[PDB]
């Protein structure tokens, strides 16, 4: 059991980890695309 | 693995070496440039014997082994790391002998004679390579970009190019390197978190910090402005998990780490700012072709990745210079990698296989002479 | 007690406390810092009731106190302990309350921001103080060394700093703390006398063992010789007699303490020796001062008592610099509370006294504004 919920723990920790980075990038793209509208 | 006798593109760059095969658009082979030596004595049996650590396998061990860096503001400092990375790459990730294709590296501009020699012997004496070509970084990077002008900043890790080029013709005098880039940034934000509480004085929380950089810190688009507002945090301070899983909290010494560069009087030393620096480069070079260079500016270089470095650009110049003119900055996505690529498609055209350097020549030449074909 | 209207100085240093009025030419009130505390509980009727001993109250009572040091490395630990020390200091020793003088405190070089907010609060709203000031040691030693120029090394006992100082000016990008001080050198000793045989794991004794270390440990002038002359010892090995009474006999273990600072290999940490790390600091001043930062380098603290100090720097810097030019060391003597004297010779000038900072003036700005207008 405490295998199992070990893995499942490093896999979340690693889909958790690419759904911050998306986070980050896309409000530096919003930003990004606000500055270009302005421009 | 290969069935294309091609040139292998290993670019050697500082902090991350990136080797791959001519012909692909990413390297493969990526691993920071780090050497770990063993640093006491076991008396265990069976463990590797082997006395020098490399790439990843020392990445994944760094309490035990002392992590030393086998290149300096450019200046290869030891040549053992050197022969050590070199044959690394070749019978440990890419599985191919030199023996066997060319190898197209990519050197710093503005680097010692002695380097360049060492590295030539290496490949020529040592190991046997059919040909051998030293190529500056500045022109593949301004082929990746697919432009002929435009002045390249190339921020690496512990030296900073800026090299101008209009019309693809090369500027040999105005090239002026410094030694500030992501070393002794990460020294300024290890030396300001000390300040704030949290000290450490060894090389793998400096590498852990450096990662955390690469991932966190960003430019501010008003230093005082942003300090002033950072004065009562809410949202300007992050809370970071380490991955051992201390909770460290970072605040406003983020947009503070790569101001540094804005202001070297941070680590008291007379040199100006890298914008300041490449605008007294702009007038060093010709009036006439100064707006072409305000409007074909390229940057190159890990330390590029972090996020606001275009607009900070803008701003700066902007301010310094008239408003009068357009002045747009243009970055290239996956910049850092750009270089490299260029590598590649520089390893393809035929009459670059007619611009090598065959080992016979070289041997009755000798190294200096090489030197003086190359330029 | 005292008929002069002058600040008292009040040298908190890392180990040892060092109190007295300005004016004089040594601290009268001297005692470790350490703070005891009742580790059982008593059913005894009678005793002091006192929950927190502190200096030779404490010294005088080590096998009943649990002792917690008020200080590591740097960064303030206990905030209690700090209330203790200068409320003993104040209504105890020197039998004078801080409403009537002002105070010229000495912090250590690049502490925490909390730590200063912290003591000056403590300092501005508990006690009523008409002002106070915060000082670099490495000024004041340098002062008191009667010179202008210089790399000051202070080794305290948790914490070492090299200070470069050239024709009076400060080089805040330059200063670089180590925690490798005499604490680490203390716990090399005992771990390498748990080797020798007589194993302890108490801190009376490591106070114990500190004393032996600061009258008797000294610094080799030849490690690796020595280690070989030492092999078939004589006159190189010392029989010391414990103060309790207990035969004690240290031999080679003695010169080869103090060694751990120029090997930080032994402690396992990839940070460069003492000498090393100054020599570094050298190279990242300028070339133009680099000569008389090695003809004026200028030694502090107490791990500094040791005897052959001057002679293992001049060897080492010999062999790492070139021999062509001439570097002399010099140590004034009685180095240890030279920076005590310098804070009397500092709180006498008139224009001093027109640099202190008053109560109202820190209360509208609050402490954040106090640390911008000091620095
Ligand atoms: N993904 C990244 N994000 C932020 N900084 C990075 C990243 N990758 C590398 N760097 C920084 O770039 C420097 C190394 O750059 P380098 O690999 O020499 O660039 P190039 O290969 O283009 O010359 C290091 O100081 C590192 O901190
Ligand atoms: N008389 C002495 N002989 C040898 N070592 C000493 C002596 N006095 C203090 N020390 C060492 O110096 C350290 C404390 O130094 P410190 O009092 O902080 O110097 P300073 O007051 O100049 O900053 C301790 O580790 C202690 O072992
Ligand atoms: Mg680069
Ligand atoms: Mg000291």
């Amino acid at each position: 059991a405490l295998d199992r919920a070990e893995q499942a723990e490093a896999d979340k920790k690693a889909a958790e980890d690419r759904s911050k980075q998306l986070e980050d990038e896309l409000v530096s793209l919003q930003k990004k695309l606000k500055g270009t509208e302005d421009e | 693995d290969e069935d294309e006798t091609t040139a292998l593109v290993c670019d050697n760059g500082s902090g991350l070496v990136k080797a791959g095969f001519a012909g692909d658009d990413a390297p493969r082979a990526v691993f920071p440039s780090i050497v770990g030596r063993p640093r006491h004595q076991g008396v265990m049996v069976g463990m590797g014997q082997k006395d020098s650590y490399v790439g990843d396998e020392a990445q994944s061990k760094r309490g035990i082994l002392t992590l030393k860096y086998p290149i300096e503001h450019g200046i290869i400092t030891n040549w053992d790391d050197m022969e050590k990375i070199w044959h690394h790459t070749f019978y440990n990730e890419l599985r191919v002998a030199p023996e066997e294709h060319p190898t197209l590296l990519t050197e710093a501009p503005l680097n010692p004679k002695a380097n360049r020699e060492k590295m030539t012997q290496i490949m020529f004496e040592t190991f046997n390579v059919p040909a051998m070509y030293v190529a500056i970084q500045a022109v593949l990077s301004l082929y990746a970009s697919g432009r002929t002008t435009g002045i390249v900043l190339d921020s690496g890790d512990g030296v900073t190019h800026n090299v101008p080029i209009y019309e693809g013709y090369a500027l040999p005098h105005a090239i002026m390197r410094l030694d500030l880039a992501g070393r002794d940034l990460t020294d300024y934000l290890m030396k300001i978190l000390t300040e704030r509480g949290y000290s450490f004085v060894t090389t793998a929380e400096r590498e852990i910090v450096r990662d955390i950089k690469e991932k966190l810190c960003y430019v501010a688009l008003d230093f005082e402005n942003e300090m002033a507002t950072a004065a009562s945090s809410s949202s300007l301070e992050k809370s970071y998990e380490l991955p051992d899983g201390q909770v460290i909290t970072i605040g406003n010494e983020r947009f503070r780490c790569p101001e540094t560069l804005f202001q070297p009087s941070f680590i008291g030393m007379e040199s100006a700012g890298i914008h300041e620096t490449t605008y007294n480069s702009i007038m060093k070079c010709d009036i006439d072709i100064r707006k072409d260079l305000y409007a074909n500016n390229v940057m190159s270089g890990g330390t590029t990745m972090y996020p606001g470095i275009a607009d900070r650009m803008q701003k700066e110049i902007t301010a310094l210079a008239p408003s009068t003119m357009k002045i747009k900055i243009i970055a290239p996505p996956e910049r850092k990698y750009s270089v490299w690529i260029g590598g590649s498609i520089l390893a393809s055209l035929s009459t670059f296989q007619q611009m090598w350097i065959t080992k016979q020549e070289y041997d009755e030449a000798g190294p200096s002479i090489v030197h003086r074909k190359c330029f």
